[PDB]
C-alpha cells in the first residue's frame, strides 16, 4: 500500500528451519532455536500475543507464559519490556499467573485497554525489571506457584470490574458520537489510514454478503427480489440442508439491503435490526416485508405467510463480521 | 509526501493520543496494589483490518511503549 517506501517488507525476519515444531512456544526447539538466533544481538521488546483458547487448562496458559519468560531472559539484555495478554477466568484459582509475574519481575503493569473488547477478560501486561538469577525447570515452578491474598484478589476483581464498565461507556458514547456526526472520521482512524491500513467495508460485504457493490442499491433490490421469489418458489415445490441453504441466502440478501439503505439514505428499514444483530441473530418475518416500502407484490407476502417468520442465529466469527458491516456503514456513511 | 505526512502526523499527536489517551483508572501496578454475556460492540470501531483487525490497540499501547522502550534496539514478536 505503501510502495515499500519504508522498506517493512525488507526488515521482518522469521525464525524458522523447515521443522513445524521449531514454532510453538511449549516445545525446546522454539527456545533453542531463538537462542541461537538471538543471542549475539541486543533486543528491547518482547510482544507475546497469544491466541488464548477457551480449550486450553491454566497448566498450559502458566506453562507458555514461563516460556516466554524463559526466552526473554535468555536473549533479552537490560531495559527490557516484556508485552503479554491475559484472559482471566471465572475458575477461583486463576491468579497463579499473576504470582508468576510477580515473582519473575519486581515491576509489572496492568492495563485494561478500552480499544479491547468491553465484554471480555481481557488485560495487557508490561514487564520491565528482573531480579531473578536461576531459571528452574517448568515443572517444579510450576509446582512451585500459589494463588494470591483474598484482599487482593477482590480488589483486583473490583478495579477490573469499575475498567470495564466505564470502558463500555466510552465505547457506547464514542459509536453514538460517530453515528451523530456528518462525515468526517476520528482521529485514530485517519491515523491507520496515513499509517496505511485498508477500509474492509466493501472487502467483508464482498466475501460476506456476495454483493460486489453497497452503493449500487437497486441492482440490490432486484436480486432481493429474485432471491425471495426463487426462494418461496422452491419452499412450495417441496430436505433440512435445502431448507437451512436458503434461509441462509433469503438472510444474506435482507442485511445487505438493509446496509445499503442504511449506507445510502441514512436509516436503516427496521429499528430492531441493530439489536438483533447486537443479540447475535437476524429476524426476517412477514410483517416488516409489508411495512417495508413496497417492492414485492401481494402474491409474494401471502406466500411468505405460509412460513410466516424466520430467526437465524450466526456463530462468532459471522456476528463479529456483521458486526464490524454495521459499524462501517454507521461511521462510513451520512447520519 | 507519504513518509512526510507520516513523519508529521506522529509527531503532531503526541499531546493526545489519537483520542485514546488511557485514564488513571486504567493502569494499576502489583506492588501498588463480563457484564452482560459475550457482545461484541467493540468491533464496529473495527474497521480498518482485513485479515486481523486487532490493529487498534497497538495504537494505543504505542504512547507506553514509545514512552518506556528503547528505540534503537530490534524487536520480538510471539504468536
Amino acid at each position: 500500500k505503501l510502495g515499500n517506501v519504508t522498506q517493512i517488507l525488507n526488515r521482518v525476519k522469521v525464525l524458522f528451519n523447515g521443522n513445524p515444531n521449531s514454532t510453538w512456544i511449549g516445545n525446546m526447539e522454539c527456545e533453542s532455536l531463538i537462542w541461537s538466533e538471538l543471542n549475539d544481538k541486543s533486543i528491547g521488546l518482547v510482544h507475546c500475543d497469544m491466541e488464548g483458547a477457551i480449550g486450553k487448562s491454566e497448566e498450559t496458559v502458566l506453562h507458555e507464559h514461563y516460556s516466554v519468560i524463559r526466552i526473554t531472559y535468555l536473549i533479552g539484555d537490560d531495559d527490557v519490556v516484556l508485552v503479554s495478554k491475559i484472559i482471566p477466568t471465572i475458575t477461583p484459582n486463576w491468579s497463579r499467573i499473576l504470582y508468576l509475574y510477580k515473582l519473575y519481575w519486581k515491576d509489572v503493569s496492568i492495563i485494561s485497554l478500552k480499544t479491547s473488547n468491553p465484554a471480555s477478560t481481557e488485560l495487557y501486561l508490561i514487564s520491565k525489571d528482573a531480579y531473578c538469577t536461576i531459571m528452574e525447570p517448568s515443572e517444579v515452578v510450576l509446582s512451585k506457584l500459589k494463588r494470591l491474598s483474598l484482599l487482593e484478589e477482590n480488589n483486583l476483581l473490583k478495579w477490573i470490574i469499575l475498567s470495564k464498565k466505564r470502558n463500555n461507556e466510552w465505547l457506547h458514547h464514542e459509536i453514538k458520537e460517530g453515528e451523530r456526526d456528518y462525515g468526517v472520521m476520528r482521529p485514530y482512524h485517519m491515523a491507520l489510514q496515513i499509517f496505511g491500513f485498508q477500509i474492509n467495508l466493501n472487502h467483508l460485504a464482498k466475501e460476506f454478503l456476495s454483493t460486489p457493490d453497497l452503493t449500487n442499491i437497486n441492482n440490490i433490490i432486484q436480486s432481493f427480489q429474485r432471491t425471495i421469489k426463487d426462494v418461496l418458489f422452491e419452499w412450495i415445490n417441496i430436505n433440512k440442508g435445502k431448507l437451512r441453504l436458503l434461509s441462509r441466502r433469503l438472510v444474506l440478501s435482507w442485511i445487505s439491503l438493509s446496509l445499503s439503505t442504511r449506507l445510502l439514505t441514512g436509516r436503516f428499514p427496521d429499528e430492531k435490526f441493530e439489536h438483533r444483530a447486537q443479540t447475535g441473530y437476524v429476524s426476517l418475518a412477514d410483517t416488516d416485508l409489508e411495512s417495508l416500502k413496497l417492492l414485492s407484490k401481494n402474491i409474494i407476502k401471502n406466500y411468505r405467510e405460509c412460513i410466516g417468520s424466520i430467526s437465524y442465529w450466526f456463530l462468532t466469527k459471522e456476528v463479529k463480521i456483521l458486526m464490524k458491516l454495521i459499524g462501517g456503514a454507521k461511521l462510513l456513511g451520512i447520519p | 509526501i507519504n513518509d512526510n505526512c507520516n513523519k508529521d502526523n506522529k509527531g503532531n499527536k503526541i499531546n493526545n493520543f489519537w483520542g485514546l489517551a488511557l485514564k488513571n483508572y486504567q493502569v494499576l501496578k502489583i506492588r501498588s496494589i463480563l457484564p452482560q454475556g459475550g457482545n461484541y460492540l467493540s468491533h464496529q470501531l473495527r474497521l480498518f483490518g482485513i485479515n486481523s483487525t486487532s490493529c487498534l490497540k497497538a495504537l494505543e499501547l504505542s504512547q507506553i511503549l514509545m514512552k518506556e522502550v528503547n528505540k534503537d534496539k530490534d524487536r520480538l514478536f510471539l504468536g
